[PDB]
C-alpha cells in the first residue's frame, strides 16, 4: 500500500460525495395530494345517486356496513 | 276502482277525492325517502270543478313543474 494509492482513494471519496439532492418533499406532498382527491373522488357519485334515489342526506354515512334500503 | 295501488308508483302516493257533485281532485304526493330533496313532500292536482273543468296544479319549483300544470 502507497500514500499516492490512499489519498486517490481519499479524493475519490470526496468526489463521490459533493453530489447534490434536490427537492424531493414536493413530490410527496403532490403524490399525497393526488391520492387523496383520488380516494374522496368516488364519494361524489355515491352521495349523488343516493340523494337522488330518495335516500336522506342524514343516512349517507362512510363505513362497510352492509347498505340497507334506507341506509347508504 | 283505477286499478292501481296507492303507492304502485314509488315515488309518492295517489288520492282520488271526489264529491257527489263532481267536485273533486286527484292528488300525487312525494314521499320522502324515495323521491329526490327538491320534489319531496310536492303535490301535484288534478282539480275538476263542479262543471266538469280539469286544471293542473302544482307545488313544485317553476322549473320543475311539468307542461300544462299552473305554478
Amino acid at each position: 500500500f502507497t500514500l499516492i494509492e490512499l489519498m486517490i482513494v481519499v479524493a475519490i471519496i470526496g468526489i463521490l460525495a459533493a453530489i447534490a439532492i434536490p427537492q424531493y418533499q414536493n413530490y410527496v406532498a403532490r403524490s399525497e395530494g393526488a391520492s387523496a382527491l383520488a380516494t374522496i373522488n368516488p364519494l361524489k357519485t355515491t352521495v349523488e345517486e343516493s340523494l337522488s334515489r330518495g335516500i336522506a342526506g342524514s343516512k349517507i354515512k362512510i363505513g362497510t356496513t352492509a347498505s340497507t334500503a334506507t341506509e347508504t | 276502482y283505477v286499478g292501481v295501488e296507492p303507492d304502485a308508483n314509488k315515488l309518492g302516493v295517489i288520492a282520488v277525492a271526489i264529491e257527489d257533485s263532481g267536485a273533486g281532485d286527484i292528488t300525487f304526493t312525494f314521499q320522502t325517502g324515495t323521491s329526490s330533496p327538491k320534489n319531496a313532500t310536492k303535490v301535484i292536482t288534478l282539480n275538476r270543478t263542479a262543471d266538469g273543468v280539469w286544471a293542473c296544479k302544482s307545488t313544485q319549483d317553476p322549473m320543475f313543474t311539468p307542461k300544462g300544470c299552473d305554478n
